[PDB]
């Protein structure tokens, strides 16, 4: 149901931003890793923890975008006329995010060295997360109750960008530096929350419905929390701590 | 601010020992996790030995695995590469290392100079 031509476009290309300023930044590690046939500084744990996220965003946008069975649990809970709120783009950046973290689970195993494992806390964390998420599936079964599953998952993903973002400013303050700053990385990350913000607003605009911001709240809080810690990212190197 | 410094390197015969040192300026050894790396002619750098921060556990490459003893002196500030049984496949630039490790964006490696240490058959 576009209404304007020009909106659905514009949509379409601030979506197809969206994943290219998020998915290309996967690849310099990539990269880095097999030049060096080693991973002896990656943190093993934040890889795992990002193959979690990247899977709970997956099952959430491939199963509302193509099941015509969670689609109908989607009109009957948010509204009869209301559009999808998962574009092809977000399908597209959950499968190659899955991907590139299966890859860079590949270069950890054939690569690996040193003295990283890491597996404690961490471990822990993937086993409470598929743990609820498998509770909460047992509860959807009796009902088909899908879409509310689904959005469990979403809100997974919601912890672990937390979960992404937190401990690494946490280091960055409990140190004193911003060791690492990448601006080109960070200005692609803002970039990707940004139009990915900008995406759902052009689909309110033309619907004039703003349930796409509740009927995908996992995409309204991944964007914002995305766009508030780049913000504080840049605010700690800009100024707090310069060097 | 941080500064490494490696001596201790240079000519030995094959069978030989040697004890590689890593001077530290700007940051406390047992307070981080210190390894040494290497570098050998058209070769590219191996990672060699590492150990944990407020812990006396160690890692070893499979190529230096029971012959190299890596070790702390904390009331030096310097980390060292006890490397025994030496053979002349272990010619190499050793650089000793410490590392800012990042939660999602990239780790800063903090090398040294280098010490060759060259090993005659
Ligand atoms: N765009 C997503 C993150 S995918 S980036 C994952 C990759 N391993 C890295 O951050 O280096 C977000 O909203 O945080």
């Amino acid at each position: 149901s576009w209404n304007s031509i020009p909106l659905e476009i514009s949509y379409e290309i601030v979506g197809w931003i969206a994943f290219a300023s998020w998915s290309i930044s996967f690849y310099p590690q990539l990269i880095l890793n097999f030049r060096r046939r080693s991973v002896v500084g990656l943190n093993f744990d934040f890889v795992m923890l990002n193959l979690t996220k990247h899977s709970s965003y997956m099952i959430y946008n491939v199963c509302l975008y193509f099941s015509p069975v969670i689609q109908k649990q989607y009109f009957d809970t948010y509204g009869d006329k209301e559009m999808i709120p998962v574009a092809a783009n977000d399908v597209a950046f959950s499968i190659h995010a899955v991907v590139m973290t299966a890859v860079t689970l590949f270069q950890i195993f054939i690569y690996e060295r040193g003295p990283q494992k890491v597996s404690r806390l961490a471990i822990g964390i993937v086993v409470v997360v598929w743990g609820f998420a498998a509770i909460c599936f047992f509860i959807a079964l009796p009902t088909h109750s899908w879409l509310w599953l689904i959005s469990i998952f979403n809100s997974i993903q919601v912890f672990m960008t937390c979960v992404k973002y937190i401990p690494q400013a946490k280091m960055n303050f409990t140190r004193k530096s911003t060791v690492g700053w990448s601006i080109g990385n960070i200005l692609l990350d803002f970039t990707g929350g940004l139009a990915n913000y900008l995406q759902m607003v052009i689909q309110s605009i033309d619907q004039n419905s703003w349930k796409n911001f509740y009927g995908n709240m996992g995409k309204t809080l991944l964007s914002l929390i995305s766009i508030f810690f780049d913000i504080l990212f840049m605010f700690q190197h800009y100024v707090l701590y310069p060097e | 601010q941080v500064q490494l410094v490696e001596s201790g390197g240079g000519l030995v015969q094959a069978g030989g020992s040697l004890r590689l040192s890593c001077a530290a300026s700007g940051f406390p050894v047992y307070r981080n996790r210190m390894h040494w790396y290497r570098q050998a002619p058209g070769k590219e750098r191996e990672w060699v030995a590492a150990i944990e921060s407020a812990g006396q556990e160690t890692h070893y490459a499979d190529s230096v695995k029971g012959r190299f003893t890596i070790s702390r002196d904390n009331a030096k500030n310097t980390v060292y590469l006890q490397m025994n049984s030496l053979k002349p496949e272990d010619t190499a630039v050793y650089y000793c290392n410490v590392k800012d490790e990042g939660w999602y964006w990239q780790t800063y490696d903090y090398w040294g100079q280098g010490t060759q240490v060259t090993v005659s058959a």
